[PDB]
RNA sequence: GGUGAAAUUCUUGGAUUUAUUGAAGACUAACUACUGCGAAAGCAUUUGCCAAGGACGUUUUCAUUAAUCAAGAACGAAAGUUAGGGGAUCGAAGAUGAUCAGAUACCGUCGUAGUCUUAACCAUAAACUAUGCCGACUAGGGAUCGGGUGGUGUUUUUUUAAUGACCCACUCGGCACCUUACGAGAAAUCAAAGUCUUUGGGUUCUGGGGGGAGUAUGGUCGCAAGGCUGAAACUUAAAGGAAUU
């Protein structure tokens, strides 16, 4: 059964710290504890060890990432920016 | 184009999936074409390429990972390499891709 | 410990002696274990590679940037921070960059930087929610927490100390020419109040 | 009641066109509703053409033209006698002069 | 035969500029405005103020070496009227009347593409 | 008074009523 | 009273060899002295002059040519090509309603290391004995025309160095090249480069500048 | 500078004006139309990639799989809200100069939020064609957009002259328009608002004199602003629509 209506994982905090703070933590803890696709072995086995460290349970691969996500939006822009600059130089 | 030719050989031909069966088929000379996923490890890719050079068999590079390759052969488990033992009514061998 | 950014242990070969050298890098976003890092003037423009500032195009995103060639990384080292190359000066070789604070700096083209952004970004977007999590954050850094307000102290303890109401009493903006023991508050402030615009 | 079948503008099939600003007062106007007049003047005048003709090098060179498209809101056009309010039957006429 | 300057008449509303430069535009010769000739503050843009301003420009254009001008007419431009003011025609005519030869009269009103927001608001200047 | 200023006066009045009902609760 | 006009040198301005008569006009500057000399204040001047002035023919009354000075040789200024642009009224006459406007611009580098953006403008034309009153293109002709124009502008540059490109633009050879390559797609009536602007520059190259001044 | 006229403001420390070169963010002029696309809201610089869609063509397939729809759902201008970025311009607030009897308005000069974007909210507009959707029929014309068909047509009039572009005649679909009033309407007007006392093709939603009132209360959604739902007491002989003088 749906045990909580809206707090979700932040139900451990009870009634403390304010609803707005608990929603902000809810967004980033769902991201923090989610399993992600491995870009190497293709499985859904990538979990966060520590902030910025994302390790696949199989294939032993560890990738440097964001604090609470594997990849941040500014990082994907950088990767596309660096790819575009490298392609133009090698053109 | 490629995904329909892969679909037709699965429904009408002979094949095997996985690394240990592809290497065994290459070693026995029974393979006509092997398809390798994009996210296949380069050590495995260079080793499957090297057996196929000895076997003198064509290698197709699947644009898509093992998840897309497994889906493209009608399966719902990840498939890293597919070897075509013999095509059925598919023209995957005759077509240049 | 004490650093939000993850550290990449990158191992090179010593050119002049048969042995392996271990180098402690600040891991860039997308750098993985088993990745081949390339460092040098002729290195290719890829994330994690170390290149001199003169050998990258306009708009390149770099981190661990050297202020001077050979100081082994000074700029854009904290998690999620980066430096943008905004111009080149070929004669008297100097690269104009944009710092994470928005400052326009001119650096020699021989200074090196690592392509990409420092990993672990977005850390400050999560509230610590409680004193205990700030306690463990500063347990590994230094003894700067918790912080007693100066107005909560007696006059012998702080320039804002004392009074029958907790108040500062004189302007909290303190001149740059003040001396130690006076520089409590907003030192050499150009403006005060909430920033608008 | 309704005054015009084309309600006040030229917009049947759009729902929204774009706003343009009036030249005289800078009121936001839907581009189709705006009264539009083309402004074609000589670069100088009608009386100073001869004055420039014998006081310039390059005899009878071009006498260039000044080009401008003027966008008026309804009130500015009426106040400047550009559209000149008409009768109920004569306002159905769409001819320029 | 003729020494050529650039006339550069800025004819906006509320004023009129007659700014003769050198052929490259960097060096200024006799910038005389309409507010330098009449002191009434509502006829600075008037044709009379512009004609006096233009003939004072031609008074200094002679005795420096300038005998002919390339005329560049300027309205305000940008997000503004794009229409030359009442004094541009008087200033241009007075330059011809003063003996300075003319050549390649051109309109150089700065014309944007669609651009930043013109001032006035949604309902405009309503008086 | 056009309907929208009557509407604006009523909206401001309504959140005076639910503000004084906030104290009473 | 100061009268700063009794203390300037009154230089002279030339034109590159890729033109007709090269006497453009004088230039009032300063007497060059010590203590912040006024000799290098003549190195960066930019002069806009009409092509009909530089050719003697009124067929180029538009296409004003932009000249930048490079070196000061005695009491004489040597210039070089800095850009081309049409007169404002020339654009306004060509732009008319009930016809399509097509524009194409590509950045491209010459054989000399000159980076420059080459514009182009084209307008659809009504055929002879045509009845319909507008003659718009169909937005695939426009893309096909714009791709052809971008190819011709790119192809004529990357050879034909800045001096040769200038000699390529004075007789409007590009306009005939575009017209012949586009008349198989849609008829056009006012095909013009309309603008040349300089983006980057190579080293000074005094030998190439002296080749343009005899 | 600005204005109707001024004042505020800047200005010999050089304002305004001129030239060269940068930076930033917006926006995409003219072409631009009784033209196009989208379910609507909306959508106009180039190129590349991605998925989608209408119409047309079809001697292709399936064979009733359909129409409209309580509950339920996606999107939904602007303003507004949260958290970052960015913040040139204009600019609710505010400040200031004028006008004026006053002017906390219009006019003038600054100027925060906002205006842009990312990730979420909101769910409202004269969100309009104030005109629900599907289907059939009833009158004439020309123009225009997209597709198609046919000219022993023009352009490439160069020995019997590609493909596009154009011209002519049809056709399907679409945005519209003009004429007339068969017919309708209270009229304005309307090819639908026609095929209605000669009243029935199918189906959804809504209204029952004007106010009180989209108010109070309750419920539900929303962070909030607010949204959806939604009275009664009381009060009144008109309120209102179109046209005539
Ligand atoms: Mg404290
Ligand atoms: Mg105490
Ligand atoms: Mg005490
Ligand atoms: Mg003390
Ligand atoms: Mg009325
Ligand atoms: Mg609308
Ligand atoms: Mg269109
Ligand atoms: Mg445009
Ligand atoms: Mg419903
Ligand atoms: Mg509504
Ligand atoms: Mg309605
Ligand atoms: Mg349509
Ligand atoms: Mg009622």
């Amino acid at each position: 059964a749906k045990r909580t209506k809206k707090v979700g994982i932040t139900g451990k905090y009870g009634v403390r710290y304010g609803s707005s703070l608990r929603r902000q933590v809810k967004k980033l803890e769902i991201q923090q504890h989610a399993r992600y696709d491995c870009s190497f072995c293709g499985k859904k086995t990538v979990k966060r060890g520590a902030a910025g460290i994302w390790t696949c349970s199989c294939c032993k691969k560890t990738v440097a990432g964001g604090a609470y996500t594997v990849s941040t939006a500014a990082a994907a822009t950088v990767r596309s920016t660096i790819r575009r600059l490298r392609e133009m130089v090698e053109a | 184009s490629i995904n329909q030719k892969l679909a037709l050989v699965i429904k009408s031909g002979k094949y095997t999936l996985g690394y240990k069966s592809t290497v065994k088929s290459l070693r026995q000379g029974k393979s006509k074409l092997i398809i390798i996923a994009a996210n296949t490890p380069v050590l495995r890719k260079s080793e499957l390429e090297y057996y196929a050079m000895l076997s003198k068999t064509k290698v197709y590079y699947f644009q898509g990972g093992n998840n897309e390759l497994g889906t493209a052969v009608g399966k719902l488990f990840r498939v890293g390499v597919v070897s075509i033992l013999e095509a059925g009514d598919s023209d995957i061998l005759t077509t240049l891709a | 410990s004490g650093r939000g950014a993850p550290l990449a242990k990158v191992v090179f070969r010593d050119p002049y002696k048969y042995r392996l050298r271990e180098e402690i890098f600040i891991a860039n976003e997308g750098v993985h274990t088993g990745q081949f890092i390339y460092a040098g003037k002729k290195a290719s423009l890829n994330v994690g590679n170390v290149l001199p500032l003169g050998s990258v195009p306009e708009g390149t995103i770099v981190s661990n940037v050297e202020e001077k060639p050979g100081d082994r990384g000074a700029l854009a080292r904290a998690s999620g921070n980066y430096v943008i190359i905004i111009g080149h000066n070929p004669d008297e070789n100097k690269t104009r960059v944009r710092l994470p604070s928005g400052a326009k700096k001119v650096i020699s083209s021989d200074a090196r930087g690592v392509i990409g952004v420092i990993a672990g970004g977005g850390r400050v977007d999560k509230p610590l929610l409680k004193a205990g999590r700030a306690f463990h954050k500063y347990r590994l850094k230094r003894n700067s927490w918790p912080k007693t307000r100066g107005v909560a102290m007696n006059p012998v303890d702080h320039p804002h100390g004392g009074g029958n109401h907790q108040h500062i009493g004189k302007a909290s903006t303190i001149s740059r020419g003040a001396v130690s023991g006076q520089k409590a508050g907003l030192i050499a402030a150009r403006r005060t109040g909430l920033l608008r615009g | 009641p309704k005054k015009r079948a084309s309600n006040g503008r030229n917009k049947k099939g759009r729902g929204h066109v774009k706003p343009v600003r009036c030249v005289n007062c800078s009121k936001s106007i839907p581009k189709d509703k705006a009264i539009k007049r083309m402004a074609i003047r000589n670069i100088v005048e009608a009386a100073a053409v001869r004055d420039l003709s014998e006081a310039s090098v390059y005899p009878e060179y071009a006498l260039p033209k000044t080009y401008n498209k003027l966008h008026y809101c309804v009130s500015c056009a009426i106040h400047a006698r550009i559209v000149r309010v008409r009768s109920r039957e004569d306002r159905k006429n769409r001819a320029p002069p | 035969s003729q020494v050529f300057g650039v006339a550069r008449i800025y004819a906006s509303f509320n004023d009129t500029f007659v700014h003769v430069t050198d052929l490259s535009g960097k060096e200024t010769i006799a910038r005389v405005t309409g507010g330098m000739k009449v002191k009434a503050d509502r006829d600075e843009s008037s044709p009379y103020a512009a004609m006096l301003a233009a003939q004072d420009v031609a008074a200094k254009c002679k005795e420096v070496g300038i005998t002919a001008v390339h005329v560049k007419i300027r309205a305000t431009g940008g997000t503004r009227t794009k229409t030359p003011g009442p004094g541009g025609q008087a200033a241009l005519r007075a330059l011809a009347r003063s003996g300075l030869r003319i050549g390649r009269i051109e309109d150089v009103t700065p014309v944007p593409s669609d651009s930043t927001r013109k001032k006035g608001g949604r309902r405009g200047r309503r008086l | 008074m056009r309907a929208k200023w009557r509407k604006k006066r009523t909206r401001r009045l309504k959140r005076k009523r639910r503000k004084v009902r906030a104290r009473s609760k | 009273v100061v009268d700063p006009f009794t203390r300037k040198e009154w230089f002279d301005i030339k034109a590159p060899s890729t033109f007709e008569n090269r006497n453009v006009g004088k230039t009032l500057v300063n007497k060059s002295t010590g203590l912040k000399s006024a000799s290098d204040a003549l190195k960066g001047r930019v002069v806009e002059v009409c092509l009909a002035d530089l050719q003697g023919s009124e067929d180029h009354s538009f296409r004003k040519i932009k000249l930048r000075v490079d070196e000061v040789q005695g009491k004489n200024l040597l210039t070089n090509f800095h850009g081309m642009d049409f007169t404002t009224d020339k654009l306004r006459s060509m732009v008319r309603k009930w016809q399509t406007l097509i524009e194409a611009n590509v950045t491209v580098k010459t054989s000399d290391d000159y980076v420059l953006r080459i514009f182009a403008i084209a307008f659809t034309r009504k055929q002879a004995n045509q009845v319909k009153r507008h003659s718009y293109a169909q937005s695939s002709h426009i893309r096909a025309i714009r791709k052809v124009i971008s190819e011709i502008l790119t192809k004529e540059v990357q050879g034909s160095t800045l001096a040769q490109l200038t000699s390529k633009l004075i007789p409007e050879v590009i306009n005939k090249e575009i017209e012949n390559a586009t008349k198989d797609i849609f008829p056009l009536q006012n095909i013009h480069v309309r603008k040349v602007k300089l983006l980057k520059q190579p080293k000074f190259d005094v030998g190439a500048l002296m080749a343009l001044h005899g």
